[PDB]
RNA sequence: CGGUCCGGCCGGGAACUCAAAGGAGACUGCCAGUGAUAAACUGGAGGAAGGUGGGGAUGACGUCAAGUCAUCAUGGCCCUUACGACCAGGGCUACACACGUGCUACAAUGGCGCAUACAAAGAGAAGCGACCUCGCGAGAGCAAGCGGACCUCAUAAAGUGCGUCGUAGUCCGGAUUGGAGUCUGCAACUCGACUCCAUGAAGUCGGAAUCGCUAGUAAUCGUGGAUCAGAAUGCCACGGUG
């Protein structure tokens, strides 16, 4: 059985096409899954009629993939224009995670190689 | 319930200033015990050796004290009351609590 | 300049008293863990009668022994430029040498299970193919040669 | 020797004890509240926190014999320089320099 | 009759008591694997014991303090050895002769400072 | 051995660890082999064990046309409409280029998850903080013992084990970019900790070349302390494996 993506591989683990979707992955997964009280013990892919269309409808109570992914690339989108360095930083190519510059800003000209 | 401590820096002073509390303690007395000598409490120190450079070893260390609790059997004011108000034990220090 | 040093003689086995097996632990030994070399130890010999083991009276010491160094080499000089020579091996080195030529050569290449590949290896060690024998005819080949003018 | 570093301590360090050691109970009443999505307070959290010449941050305690603010020992009241040179001229009790 | 023995090794002391009669072997008052099980070197006690034979006819009883499951097996070694040399007279002579009266006494290395390392230097060469 | 919050817990013992002062033991002394029937080594014997016992503190003279006036004095030069001091901000986290030291993964003989054995040594009365919690958790809440051989920091981690993952160059390594937070301080733009839910990358011990140690050493994994608004991969001890 399934509730997203299109495809599983038979009863290996059922987290597979429901983990790395976007604010679920390898915690939420198995807590989802324990909805229908499908487990990591005595694995199956059989689940019983009735049983499927209300799991289905607990992976849509939020946004999935590519329209939440929109989030993690938006702080660089919301400041750009003011010439602090968030903003210039967010406007040109240039370091943003405190790492010495003396000394191996060569790597910003490119690789390496 | 009136208790004593003998402290020192060095394991024969401290043995020498015990046998006078234990002569004090039968000068009119005959009942002693035991002095037990107990584990050495020790505190260790590590910093630069010289006013001048030395940057790939500092210098080390280590204060050993010395502790005995002595017990007096029978704490009579013939026996420690002059010895609370004045001590009178050099090299060492006795320390009278309630 | 005399080295030479002292006398370590070291513990033998706690289960049959070997000398062998109480060094060959300390060559399986790595990051000084003894416990993943005790799970390779008796498996290998185990694991080779589920291919080839017949008779054990030695456990492995004639795979050992079937296993042969002779190319060992020093350097001589009186000066600059060196001078190579080969060297005649005591049984202790020839022995310390020709255990850790087995146990590398069934690291050769990455696997599962450690007394497996070693068992592999054992199963060959009747007739000596590839590993632990093709590097030393190729450069024995100058064993004389290196003996010439002493 | 810059004296001015001495007369940061005796109006920190030698003035914070009875004002600063405990202090953050005179903020906290500002998160003391009946209920949650309501205020009482506003701005009066920028009265509260209004001194800048004392502080709980900014305290050094430095060397009391040479003004230091590095390698000094709070069990001697010395520095690394002064442990040996009271040691050396035996002028400091139960510290011996070798040889256990 | 009552044979005892001690012994000391790598930070542990070991105390041994043997009586003639068949018995078992305790210490601390439990069996040698319900801690001990973990290790795979443990029957060196055994290794003075295999002259009166692992516990057909005697009763062997074992306290030890302090110390690791390698240490402790080197002075419960000791304490049997210490032990075994009264049960017989012929004991006497062989328990000298296998060598296990030897102590082995070292466990650390002393200061001598610096040495980051306390015995490695740092790298000579190289520039 | 008597009684037992069944607890070395309480009487009690003094045997046994241990904590500790005091005696014994080791002198090349004995014997062989070499060798001025020398001195001295090598080997043997005893014993728990030698051969500066194994080890500490160890530093004779003179040191390089050598460092330090920023540990402290002090000759000289020079400033004081300042090369002051009292504040608000900066710089010390510019890289246009030149060299290194660590630590973690590069695995399988291993990792991941979840249980379980063992301390050693410090530190602790505006402090170490148990128990029980409120919550997804950092944190926040209440409060005992403790002046420390009588409580707390603190279920040591390697190791022992059961499931599980597998050569795909790793759905490993989890950096990194977001979301939701919790706190410290006048205040967290750059350039602060710590937590939960997402995120997704380089990387098969290496190339000229080159290190450290003969023993509890080299190799490898944990514990503690000082410095202390909040935060060390910084600086020193302690122990397991060996």
């Amino acid at each position: 059985a399934r509730i997203a993506g299109i495809n599983i591989p038979d009863h290996k683990h059922a987290v597979i096409a429901l983990t790395s979707i976007y604010g679920v992955g390898k915690t939420r997964s198995k807590a989802i899954l324990a909805a229908a009280g499908i487990a990591e013990d005595v694995k199956i892919s059989e689940l019983s009629e009735g049983q499927i269309d209300t799991l289905r409808d607990e992976v849509a109570k939020f946004v999935v993939e590519g329209d939440l992914r929109r989030e993690i690339s938006m702080s660089i989108k919301r400041l750009m224009d003011l010439g602090c360095y968030r903003g210039l930083r967010h406007r040109r190519g240039l370091p943003v995670r405190g790492q010495r510059t003396k000394t191996n800003a060569r790597t910003r000209k490119g690789p390496r190689k | 319930r009136i208790r004593i401590r003998l402290k020192a820096f060095d394991h024969r002073l401290i043995d020498q200033a015990t046998a006078e509390i234990v002569e004090t303690a039968k000068r009119t007395g005959a009942q002693v015990r035991g002095p037990i000598p107990l584990p050495t409490r020790k505190e260790r120190f590590t910093v630069l050796i010289s006013p001048h450079v030395n940057k790939d070893a500092r210098d080390q260390y280590e204060i050993r004290t010395h502790l005995r609790l002595v017990d007096i059997v029978e704490p009579t004011e013939k026996t420690v009351d002059a010895l609370m108000r004045l001590d009178l034990a050099a090299g060492v220090d006795v320390q009278i609590s309630l | 300049r005399r080295r030479v040093i002292g006398q370590r003689k070291i513990l033998p086995d706690p289960k049959f008293g070997s000398e062998l097996l109480a060094k060959f632990v300390n060559i399986l030994m790595v990051d000084g863990k003894k416990s993943t070399a005790e799970s390779i130890v008796y498996s290998a010999l185990e694991t080779l009668a589920q291919r080839s083991g017949k008779s054990e009276l030695e456990a492995f010491e004639v795979a050992l022994e079937n296993v042969r160094p002779t190319v060992e080499v020093k350097s001589r000089r009186v000066g600059g430029s060196t001078y190579q020579v080969p060297v005649e091996v005591r049984p202790v080195r020839r022995n310390a040498l020709a255990m850790r030529w087995i146990v590398e050569a069934a690291r050769k290449r990455g696997d599962k299970s450690m007394a497996l590949r070693l068992a592999n290896e054992l199963s060959d060690a009747a007739e000596n193919k590839g590993t632990a024998v093709k590097k030393r005819e190729d450069v024995h080949r100058m064993a004389e040669a290196n003996k010439a003018f002493a | 020797a810059k004296q001015s570093m001495k007369a940061r301590e005796v109006k920190r360090v030698a003035l914070a004890d009875k004002y600063f050691a405990k202090r953050a109970e005179l903020k906290a009443i500002i998160s003391d509240v009946n209920a949650s999505d309501e205020d009482r307070w506003n701005a009066v959290l920028k009265l509260q926190t209004l001194p800048r010449d004392s502080s709980p941050s900014r305290q050094r305690n430095r060397c009391r014999q040479t003004g230091r603010p590095h390698g000094f020992l709070r069990k001697f009241g010395l520095s690394r320089i002064k442990v040996r040179e009271a040691a050396m001229r035996g002028e400091i009790p139960g510290l011996k320099k070798a040889s256990w | 009759n009552q044979y005892y023995g001690t012994g000391r090794r790598k930070s542990s002391a070991a105390r041994v008591f043997i009586k003639p009669g068949n018995g078992k072997i305790v210490i601390n008052q439990r069996s040698l694997e319900q801690y001990f099980g973990r290790e795979t070197a443990r029957m060196v006690v055994r290794q003075p014991l295999e002259l009166v034979d692992m516990v057909e006819k005697l009763d062997l009883y074992i306290t030890v303090k302090g110390g690791g499951i390698s240490g402790q097996a080197g002075a419960i070694r000791h304490g049997i050895t210490r032990a075994l040399m009264e049960y017989d007279e012929s004991l006497r002579s062989e328990l000298r002769k296998a060598g296990f009266v030897t102590r082995d006494a070292r466990q650390v290395e002393r200061k001598k400072v610096g040495l980051r390392k306390a015995r490695r230097r740092p790298q000579f060469s190289k520039r």
